[PDB]
């Protein structure tokens, strides 16, 4: 009852991009707009970002196919460094960066499925609430079923927003290129070269690349990890970064920087701009975008618990397995779980303060991690080793992705610091002491409630 | 000890009947909770009430308007010409205005006809292609562009008084040339002067119109009695009219109240110009204690607001001695008047005022920036309350964007708004207490939602409350 390799290119590649393109492209490409003011010196930051976010790709496509190892955040931060800031990381990632994640982009999902039915005023928290709920529990027990439905899915909604952002691509061209050329004459204008603005951009270019390494967090299920992995990761990097480039050109030559920088769904303003019918096509897209981009946090999170049941720290059950489907309920109930849990607090969005310090320091742990490993064991069987110009000059990109949330929103990072380390608790208290000495009467009770949950699941532990 | 049960009891012990039954149980009622939360969605989705219908704005709604008088008395000498001006259109948009009023650049001498063209540049201004380049920067930083056609600019007349139908002809061509050329708009003063001015005017609105639905035509008089705006504004109903009808006031309360409630039920809330007269300043109506209190009023009335070059920083025309009092000069920094220097002050200047959230060019920019991206005030329904006696207290609300309040203090001693209004519909349910972005006096700290009952006005204190969509 292993993991039932079953994972293409093509699905490789569709998670990558299905993970990357989501709502960050169509309602607030104004991160880097924002705080570079003009339109020459923007495509540059967006092309500069995307460089960088390439760096770090390749950075794990030598990780990943290095110690082939699901989770690419959890074993990465494992080996070589321990248990300790692997469990910190499984942690952060348990508490306030996947539930969150998904509860958010669920709630994009609802907010951007009825947007035509409510253009100019507030849709009822009510049935956003609602209905991001139905969206995790109908891609939940989809992942369930059969973790081919859970690629299908993926692949048809990747398919469906990347045609629509194809769309968008070919009438900015078309604009541009017909008669108009209007805004891209004298660029780079205006434009603010000192760092203390080109660095937010850049910041903020990478916050819209997050996401690119969807595909390392479930290696184990890859067909040929060794050569399926650094394929995917290098077919999606070019399509993703050509995409938000070109993308920004169409936004760029049919509206106006202060506009889009106004526009809270730029993608929905450039609807009703160009597209005169038709205009509830951009708001449709962006759905199925959500959507699509859940179900790559569905796929991904839900093997990195799994990836903690497996080494210990988190209790056996999560690492179960159904017999006649092979796909991990129990780990897929537990994300559901969460998920809904952090449905019910109001402003979620704010949540996005907690874990801009947690995910990239954990991110650039991991490129650490594996500085460590070419340092101490330069033995290992690396199917492909890249320079190791990589790993660094990512490092260092890393260090800027985490010391600008430590200048800026202090109090903030250093609550998420504070939920981080509230995990420490449980390590030292229940995960670290062994067996036979841990109390009686709670692994008692874990026992029944394995066994109830496990003959209910439907579920066996890996053999 | 224990371990999960190996897959052979999940294959007899699980597989019993009561195990199944409960287990297809739960699946059952998983997805009828989930065709449950389907059915909230869907009816919740039609319990909430519709979305109303965006006006569809042309430019001129989306922000203030702003005049140039005289080119050369903008920036000041030697630059007093267009290409020069084309540099400010970076300060312009720092303002947030969507709007902009060249002077008069045809050639005009004095009275004579004959040679006075509306289609020749100026020369001593600049030319043609240079005028061009600064309408595609403008149009490039998002701000449109309108000019003055009052032919006799030079001269106490400014109709050409002694014919009106070859100048009724100039006027033709010139709207179609300068339209073709790319200017957003047209402007004419003193329409009372100008014989037939209904007919004519609506004919150069018609003209106007026919080129486009985005075009502007603004008719400026110095008429002071609404009677001669009604008699004025009848065929024409796209016509922003800039009058005197405001400044005639004696800043009192109940008498702008009634004032400005007089004019929106006679034209029944439709959408105006808001101006004290056609190119004249703030300044030259008002005392300086009064006008924080009159530009928080004009960025907030159903209508576009119309500004003179200056009155962003509360350039007087009498405060600097020698002075021309109809074109005044702009005061950019200690240079600006070279003649009698020393006296130019630091707070008198824009660029002094840039920096102090306390002054007045601060209080323009945050209100131009609280009109030119807020729903609730670009169209928004505006409905007024009584108040004490002297204030002025009303309420912009457009659908579930962001409702604002204003009350203005009219008077030289400290006076309490009361605010109760009894009468605005359900969709303006006044909360007991109220946010407040910026207030005409420092003192009051922003961010601080504010009690709507206990309120204490010092003499002219100016108040923005807002409030988010109520039930
Ligand atoms: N597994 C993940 N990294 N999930 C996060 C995806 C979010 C992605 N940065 C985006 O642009 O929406």
């Amino acid at each position: 009852m292993q993991l039932k390799k079953e994972i293409s290119l093509l699905n490789g590649v569709s998670l990558v991009v299905g993970n990357m393109i989501g709502s960050g492209i169509f309602v607030s490409p104004k991160g880097v707009l924002v705080h570079t003011a003009s339109y020459g010196m923007s495509l540059i930051v967006w092309a500069i970002g995307g460089l960088f976010s390439v760096v770090g790709a390749l950075c794990y496509a030598e990780l990943g196919t290095t110690i082939t190892k699901s989770g690419a955040s959890y074993a990465y931060i494992l080996e070589a460094f321990g248990g300790f800031i692997a469990f910190i990381r499984l942690w952060v990632s348990l508490l306030v960066v996947e539930p969150t994640g998904q509860a958010i982009i669920a709630i994009t999902f609802a907010n951007y499925i009825i947007q035509p039915s409510f253009p100019s005023c507030d849709p009822p928290y009510l049935a956003c609430r609602l209905l991001a709920a139905a969206c995790i529990c109908l891609l939940t027990f989809v992942n369930c079923a059969y973790v081919k439905w859970g690629t299908r899915v993926q692949d048809t909604f990747t398919y469906a927003k990347v045609v629509a952002l194809i769309a968008i691509i070919v009438m900015g061209l078309v604009k541009l290129c017909q008669g108009h050329s209007e805004h891209f004459q004298d660029a780079f204008e205006g434009s603010s070269w000192d760092m203390g603005n080109l660095s937010l951009a850049l910041y903020s270019a990478l916050f819209s690349y997050s996401g690119w390494d969807t595909l390392n967090f479930v290696t184990e299920e890859i067909k040929n990890p060794e050569r399926n992995l650094p394929l995917a990761i290098g077919i999606s990097m070019p399509i993703v970064t050509l995409i938000y480039i070109l993308t920004n050109v169409a936004y760029y030559t049919v509206l106006n920087i202060s506009d889009v920088l106004s526009s809270d769904a730029v993608a929905v303003t450039f609807a009703d701009q160009t597209f005169g019918m038709f205009s509830w096509t951009i708001p449709i897209a962006v759905a199925l975008s959500c959507f699509g981009g859940l179900n790559a946090s569905i796929f991904a999170s839900s093997r990195l618990f799994f990836v903690g049941s497996r080494e210990g720290h988190l209790p056996d059950l999560l690492s179960m397995i159904h017999i006649e489907r092979f796909t991990p309920i129990p780990a897929l109930l537990f994300n559901c779980t969460m998920a809904l849990i952090y449905l019910i607090v109001e402003d979620v969005f704010q949540l996005i303060n907690y874990f801009s310090f947690s995910y990239w320091f954990f991110v650039g742990l991991s490129v650490v991690g594996q500085l460590y490993l070419r340092w101490k064991e330069p033995k290992r069987p690396r199917p492909l080793k890249l320079s190791v110009f990589f790993p660094i000059v990512f490092c260092i990109c890393s260090v800027f992705l985490v010391i600008v949330p430590l200048f800026t929103d202090t109090i903030n990072s250093l609550i998420g610091i504070g939920i981080a380390l509230s995990g420490v608790p449980f390590y030292f208290m229940g995960v670290y002491l062994p067996e036979s000495r841990r109390p009686l009467f709670i692994r008692n009770v874990l026992a029944a409630i394995t066994r109830g949950t496990q003959q209910l699941c439907f579920c066996v532990l890996t053999e | 000890k224990f371990t999960g049960l190996s897959k052979e009891e999940l294959l007899k012990v699980a597989g019993s009947p009561g195990w199944v039954r409960t287990r297809w149980a739960l699946l059952l009622l998983f997805w009828l909770g989930w065709l449950g939360m389907l059915a909230g969605a869907v009816v919740i989705i039609v319990r909430a009430p519709r979305c109303r219908e965006l006006p569809a704005q042309k430019w001129w709604h989306t922000g203030a308007l702003y005049r140039i008088g005289d080119l050369q008395a903008f920036q000041g000498h030697g630059a007093g010409n267009l290409a020069g001006l084309k540099g400010r259109l970076d300060y312009l948009s720092s303002l947030k205005v969507k709007g902009l009023v060249l002077g008069p650049i045809h050639k005009n001498q004095k009275d004579d006809v004959a040679q006075t063209d509306l289609l020749q540049i100026d020369p001593n201004f600049g030319s043609k292609e240079d005028f061009d380049s600064l309408l595609q920067s403008a149009k490039k930083k998002s701000i449109r562009v309108i000019l003055d056609l009052t032919p006799n600019y030079r001269g106490e007349n400014s109709w050409f008084s002694t014919q009106v139908d070859t100048v009724a002809t100039k006027v033709k061509d010139a709207l179609e040339f300068w339209l073709q050329a790319g200017v957003d708009g047209f402007q004419v003063r003193d329409i009372e002067n100008l014989k037939d001015a209904s007919s004519f005017l609506a004919e150069w609105q018609n003209i106007t119109k026919g080129f486009s639905e985005d075009r502007l035509l603004i008719a400026g008089t110095n008429s002071s009695d609404l009677q001669q705006i009604l008699s004025l504004l009848e065929s024409n109903k796209d016509l922003l009219l800039t009058s005197s009808y405001l400044s005639d006031s004696g800043s009192t309360g109940e008498h702008t109240k009634s004032l400005v409630t007089q004019y929106l039920n006679a034209t029944g809330n439709r959408w105006c110009s808001w101006s004290l007269s056609q190119a004249r300043l703030l300044t030259s109506f008002l005392p300086a204690q009064l006008l924080r209190l009159y530009q928080l009023m004009l960025f907030t009335l159903p209508g576009t607001p119309v500004f003179s070059y200056g009155d962003e920083i509360g350039l007087d025309a009498a405060a600097l001695p020698g002075q021309p009092m109809e074109a005044p000069v702009m005061l950019w920094d200690e240079s600006s008047f070279p003649d009698i220097p020393g006296a130019v002050s630091a707070n008198m200047t824009v660029k002094g005022q840039s920096e102090d959230p306390g002054s007045l060019l601060s209080l323009f920019r945050r209100l131009s920036d609280q009109r030119s991206k807020e729903r609730s005030l670009l169209h928004g329904d505006f409905h007024a309350f009584s108040a004490g006696p002297g204030l002025f207290s009303y309420i912009r609300h457009w659908d579930q964007n962001e409702r604002f309040l204003v009350v203005l203090n009219f008077g030289d001693v400290g006076l309490s708004a009361g605010l109760q209004a009894s009468d605005l519909p359900a969709s303006a349910s006044l909360p007991a207490k109220a946010d407040l972005l910026l207030s005409t006096q420092p003192g009051r700290e922003e961010g601080s939602p504010l009690e709507l009952e206990r309120l204490k006005l010092e003499p002219h204190e100016g108040l923005l409350l807002r409030f988010p969509y109520a039930a």
